[PDB]
RNA sequence: CCCCAUGAAAAGGGAGUCUGGAACGAUCCCGGGAGACCGUACCUAGAACCGACACUGGUGCCCCGGUGAGAAGCCCAAG
RNA sequence: GGUGCAGAUCCCGGCGGUAGUAACAGCGAAGGGGGGUGAGAAUCCCCCUCGCCGGAAGGGCAAGGGUUUCCCGGCAACGUUCGUCAGCCGGGAGUUAGCCGGUCCUAAGGUAGGGCCUAAUAGGUACCUACCGAAAGGGAAAGGGGUUAACAUUCCCCUGCCU
RNA sequence: AGCAAACUAAGUACCGUGAGGGAAAGCUGAAAAGAACCCCGGAAGGGGGAGUGCAAAGAGCCUGAAACCGGGUGGUUAUAC
RNA sequence: AAGCCUCCCGGUGGAUGGCUCGGCUCGGGCACCGAAGAAGGGCGCGGCAAGCAGCGAAAUGCUCGGGUGAGGCGCAAGCAGCCGUUGACCCCGAGGUCCCCUAAUGGGAUAUCCUGCCGGGUUUCCGGCUCCCGGUUUAUAACUGGGUGGGAACCCCCCGAACGGAAACAUCUUAGUAGGGGGAGGAAAAGAAAUCAAUUGAGAUCCCCUGAGUAGGGGCGACCGAAAGGGGGACAGCCCAAACUAAACCUGCCGAUGAUAAGUCGGUGGGGAUGUGGUGUUACGACCUCUAGCCUGAGGUUGACCUCGGCUUUCCUAACCUAUCUAGCCGAACUCCCCUGGAACGGGGGGCCAUAGAGGGUGAAAGCCCCGUAGGCUAAAGAUAGGUGGAAAGUGGCUA
């Protein structure tokens, strides 16, 4: 799940809904808190920095 | 031109950067490996085939399976000590004790390295 | 923005009994946007909103929904429940 | 009744009288909507405040049946 | 050459003697019987009883403190003794407002910018303009019954009121 | 000693209403191989027997002085500095 | 028995010895940052994260080039998981995001927190909002475009003590010191004689060794104190006001051309006769004007006159090339035999390299085990320097 070179693929429109499921998946890993025993702890920081790439993708874009 | 202060040698070796601990990995090969590589000393990674020249187990031969990159030592299979309860741990030997008897050639990036180094042709 | 949904023994018995979430949001202070962020983000309707900030560094929000919607349908699709 | 004491100011409220404008229209009844932001736990003291201390000091203010003039001394409720 | 210590009411560190000694009384209170937990109870827990305060040793809330609050588990240090206990130690939690207060207004008082002054300002300031100055002054509108281990004119129910 | 600061956080902790003042503290071993297991103890890098290592002043870890305290060796002691 | 002296063993203690990724002093380099928001501070960010360091809601790190080649997730070794041979981590270059306070700057903060009015798309969000200067628009309305704070020491300018010494003390000294206020820079300041000295000489300023505790000041007490000259280091020189000319002039914006530069052409606005531009700034003389006479090329005119070609001063940067810097890389010769030992880096024997025997690491004291050393090589991209290149103006010499 590392995406670097489809975010250049895809245009201002399909990023802000990429950038919105990315940002509830993120919103639902926060169970750690709850101890519902993630197996992967991995994944909020992995989510985290897939958040960071595709705003430099939209910034890219000169929006 | 670098300076000869002990204490300014010994701040460089204790603080290596990433990029820069091969150089406390470097071995001798053996002498068929160099007749067939074209030079005389390599970094040392996993995989590679390794028989000591000095300690106590001199002589014993294996094939390197750890390796500390920040102090410059190496485990070998076969190579152990066990414990209290009995479970073995490795014995670590400086890279600097052992000679290089055979080499893992599958990274396609470590072959060209040894190629610009000056082998012979190919 | 909603940064973490919180699952104490308070907060499950709030949404059992009251039919309330408890989330911890950004406290940004120029606010009157919590009511809609969740209206859009999972679809219910709000009737009341009351906010907190604990002493470590949180802002709190309890969140009641309407009786046309159940919170216990929200928190087990976030998996709290 | 007293003073060679005469004992705060503003925002914010209500009303009145006039001037201009439109013919639609409430300070009265009925239904609907909205009302940011920040504080709020606990002690408040012969152990949570200041005095090097779980210091007989200081910092507190407000309140509380019989005998008796009594919020005194003595005895006892609620706590 | 930063070169030799017994003294400087020498500086710092460690350790004696006094000495297992003083103190743990005084400011108007007090315990006893039976049972429990625990490795270990004058000191923690339960029941009965007895004593003391009762214009404070009871109730309510400030400035100040800053998590001391609540639940669970502990006892190396901490508490003038002991400790299984705790304002101590480890792990989890807890503060919800149109109607309460700030927020607003001005008071005694102050400040910034202009002017005037100063060798100069981080200095002075009678004048002009603006702003600041009260969680006990002024200041629109809410009550009851209930709910948690810990919040409640703040949450639920009923009945309301202000702009 | 060397800058006040060689180190789990130096102008850090801590002291003052404030201007300000201002510490202490380095070292197992070549390698954690950091002491399995058994008896005692409520527990304790606690005791005993073991085991690791060239070597356990083995976590309060290099070497380990004196003051001070306890046990023992050799002299001696209640008519006298 | 209380005991007493001496040695041994133990405890307590932390001296002595050895060690060292820390300091201290010199040499040599290099040298400003900030409204495009600095330095300084406050709050946040890790799966479990308290501190330091790193980072900023894109928060223990995002993108693109180059180097490197197999592990990586800081100090910091756990539980659990993941990233990387589709080249990660790490290093260098260039970008993106960059919370609040802060010169802090729309207004307010004894609130590191609150709260406006215009313009733009439009959830979010993003721009504008004292003292001056040059302009616009109706005239105090509004609008376009342009110093403030920081820095260890060093530097420039004003204000300006006492302690102490004089064996007391007041002139004096201490001392224009300490300190206060204002202003800079990678250096500041000074700087081209209304100067020195002495038989007619030198030749801007600054720093070092001297002259010299000399001249000289002083209850002539304690004490204070030059310059010229000599020897060196570096060693430049211009530009205005004025005389004579009199709009021949400067500059904002738009279009073309020019390498987006300077410049040239065209159109619009602001200045300017209360003077913009040209000439010209030195002393037994300089400069300017007129008259007379002698002196490169081409051309015209009446030997003489005038007009275009060299020189002086100023403006400019892109393309290209060269060198250096920000990084990494190459780099000789024993791990031979015997003994001690836990381990040879020790002892004995044998050999080799050296433009390299500076230093370090490795189980002990290593030229030959490894890093390095003497000696050499390197860059897609930035940064610096040089070369090459483009333009504007003003211009005879000598004698009287």
């Amino acid at each position: 799940p590392l995406e670097v070179d489809e975010l250049r693929k895809m245009d201002l429109k399909q990023l802000k809904e990429r950038l919105n499921e990315l940002e509830m998946q993120l919103l639902k890993l926060r169970v750690e808190s709850r101890m519902g025993t993630l197996k992967n702890t991995a994944s909020i920081k992995n989510t985290r920095k897939d958040i960071a790439r595709i705003l430099t993708v939209i910034g890219e874009k000169s929006k | 031109m670098i300076s000869s202060k002990p204490s300014k040698q010994r701040k460089l070796v204790y603080n290596l950067p990433n990029h820069l601990r091969y150089k406390l990995l470097t071995a001798r090969l053996s002498e068929d490996l160099e007749k067939q590589y074209g030079i005389k000393r390599i970094s040392i990674r996993k995989g590679d085939s390794v028989k000591l020249m000095r300690g106590s187990q001199v002589g014993y031969e294996g094939k390197v399976v750890e390796v500390d990159r920040k102090r410059g030592r190496v485990a070998i299979e076969g190579l152990t000590k066990k414990k209290a309860d009995g479970t073995p741990v490795y014995v670590w030997v400086h890279a600097s004790k052992v000679i290089i008897t055979k080499l893992d050639t599958g990274d396609k990036e470590r072959m060209d390295a040894i190629e610009r180094k000056r082998k012979m042709r190919e | 923005i909603i940064k973490e949904f919180l699952a104490t023994e308070k907060a499950v018995k709030l949404i059992e009994s009251q039919n309330t979430l408890t989330i911890i949001v950004n406290r940004n202070t120029t606010k009157k946007d919590i009511k809609n962020e969740v209206e859009k983000l999972f679809s219910v309707k709000v009737e009341k909103i009351n906010t907190l900030i604990t002493p470590k560094g949180e802002k709190k929000a309890y969140v009641k929904l309407k009786q046309e919607y159940k919170a216990s349908d929200v928190a087990h699709k976030l998996g709290m429940l």
